[PDB]
């Protein structure tokens, strides 16, 4: 029951690019473990579940980065600094 | 669709309220009643003020105005969604029905896209014979 | 209310991203298929036909191989002169036996109208 | 801020063998507004002529968020009707320029040109 | 006339409109409930610093 809430906290934090950035810097995704874990977020796209998301950028991050390619580029702190400003100019 | 802006324009005259109490303040119509215009403080003749105040008050009036056309042109007065799906699931079925004559469309033209097609084969095989 | 995303859960999707068209091509590449190749020189060979209908005695003869349009006109130099043009603008690809070649190539696109380079390509062969 | 610690629930060798378990889920508005506003205003006038005031603006003016977003979904479902009728006007068009056409074939079937 | 004609009856018509149907139908039916679903977690809209973070990783 508590992973499920840090489940819901997580995919909220996967709406902010900076934080996978921190990830990436790590080396977090190169386990395959964590590809995995990501493939079992996508249940929280469906109505159900987000009913207790209160933001949209997760569900794409989470998409975006089912891409191997995303993942490398994730790594330089330009790409990640380019979809942060995405974000604040949309809004 | 018209509530959007009634929101905006709500707090538009959220920002004006606030506007209002900082110039009615430090200014004012300099009275006669104690002199105050020989010494230390400060001048704001009533003219400013006046203006100033008039014009605060008539965005009042206009806001008010607009706060009670909009409210009034608000359609679909209801208080319940089973009306509102009722009536939403009837135009779902005709966009179905829509859908079906989409079909025939669909096909009419893929008909029409043989129909004519097989004169263009048909005399194109004609177009064959005698130069053969 | 944000009801682009509460449909957006429906299909598990997001509404913010369609709309900037520049970052969602940045990131991934694009794969092709062998089948769709196919299909795409059938669709663009019917325009080729088309395009010639309209339009040289000996290149006449044509044949409109895999991928490309070739012409084949008889020369000397271990190789004839053969032309396959793909697309009026056309990409034309030169099979011969070579930098000498490249510079006849490169004339030819620079040329790329049609009688012209069957001209040209006649005059130095002769 | 350490990522997530449980790992080996998740895992590609789990998933392999089968999937882990999903986890388990966890009218009146404008009578209101046409007397509030005009009561609102009071407080204007009365503020003036009497600290509190200015901490009871909002205090007052709060009474018009707890109704206009009751009635607020409404617009968005009446704006619910104005596009799923579009939906149909999509479909309609594209029926209606064939129309023009298939009479057009039709005749263009029976006349030279 | 008439092969100018045929590939300009193809276009008009909207081809492969399943994908459509299974995707605008769906969203449709149910109306009623999409609204409901909306209505919950309105103003969902404003970053998130780590500030909701910590209250859950500790």
């Amino acid at each position: 029951r508590l992973r499920f809430q840090l489940e819901l906290e997580f995919v909220q934090c996967l709406a902010n690019p900076n934080y996978l950035n921190f990830l990436a810097q790590r080396g977090y995704f190169k386990d395959k473990a964590f590809v995995n874990y990501l493939k079992y977020l996508l249940y929280w796209k469906d109505p159900e579940y987000a009913k207790y998301l209160k933001y949209p950028q997760c569900l794409h991050m989470l998409e975006l980065l089912q891409y191997e390619h995303f993942r490398k580029e994730l790594v330089n702190a330009q790409c990640a600094k380019f979809i942060d400003e995405q974000q604040i100019l949309h809004w | 669709d018209r509530l959007t802006q009634l929101q905006d324009a709500v707090n538009s005259l959220a920002d004006q309220f606030c506007n209002a109490i900082g110039v009615l303040q430090q200014c004012g119509p300099p009275a006669s009643f104690n002199n105050i215009q020989t010494a230390i403080n400060k001048d704001q003749p009533a003219n400013p003020t006046e203006e100033y105040a008039q014009l605060f008050a008539a965005l009042i009036a206009r806001t008010a105005k607009d706060i009670d056309v909009l409210i009034d042109s608000l359609p679909s007065e209801e208080s319940t969604a089973a009306l509102q799906a009722a009536s939403l699931y009837k135009l779902e079925e005709e966009n179905h029905e829509a859908a079906t004559c989409l079909e025939d469309v669909v096909y009419r033209g893929d008909m029409l896209l043989e129909k004519i097609q097989s004169a263009l084969a048909d005399i194109a095989q004609s177009q064959l014979k005698t130069r053969s | 209310f944000a009801i682009p995303y509460a449909i957006d859960v429906l299909t598990t999707g997001s509404y913010p991203r369609l709309p900037t068209c520049i970052r969602d091509k940045i990131i991934p590449p694009d794969p092709i298929t062998k089948i769709e190749k196919q299909a795409t020189l059938h669709q663009l060979n019917q325009i080729l036909r088309h395009r010639l209908v309209t339009t040289p005695p000996q290149l006449a003869n044509l044949t409109v191989a895999n991928g490309r349009v070739k012409f084949r006109v008889e020369g000397e130099f271990e190789a004839t002169l053969t032309v396959m043009g793909d697309d009026e603008i056309l990409v034309e690809d030169k099979e011969t036996g070579s930098m000498q070649i490249s510079f006849i190539h490169q004339l030819v696109q620079s040329r790329l109208p049609l009688q012209d380079m069957y001209n040209c390509l006649h005059s130095f062969c002769l | 801020p350490p990522p997530m610690q449980y790992i080996k629930e998740y895992t590609d060798e789990n998933i392999q063998e089968g999937l882990a378990p999903k986890p388990p889920p966890p009218f009146d508005h404008k009578k209101e507004l046409r007397k509030l506003n005009m009561s609102i205003l009071i407080n204007f006038l009365d503020l003036l002529d009497i600290e509190e005031k200015l901490e009871d603006l909002k205090l007052l003016f709060v009474h018009v968020h707890h109704l206009i977003n009751e009635y607020r979904p409404h617009q968005a479902r009446e704006t619910l009707r104005v596009m799923m009728e579009v939906q149909k006007r999509q479909r309609l068009e594209t029926a209606e320029r064939f129309q023009k056409h298939l009479e057009r074939v039709i005749e263009m079937i029976q006349n030279c040109l | 006339q008439l092969q100018k004609q045929l590939k300009e009856a193809e276009q008009i018509l909207a081809t492969a409109v399943y994908q459509a149907k299974e995707k605008l139908k769906s969203i449709e039916k149910s109306s009623e409930e999409i609204i409901k679903y909306a209505h919950r977690i309105s103003a969902s809209n404003a970053p998130y610093p780590t500030d909701l973070e910590m209250r859950s990783g500790l």
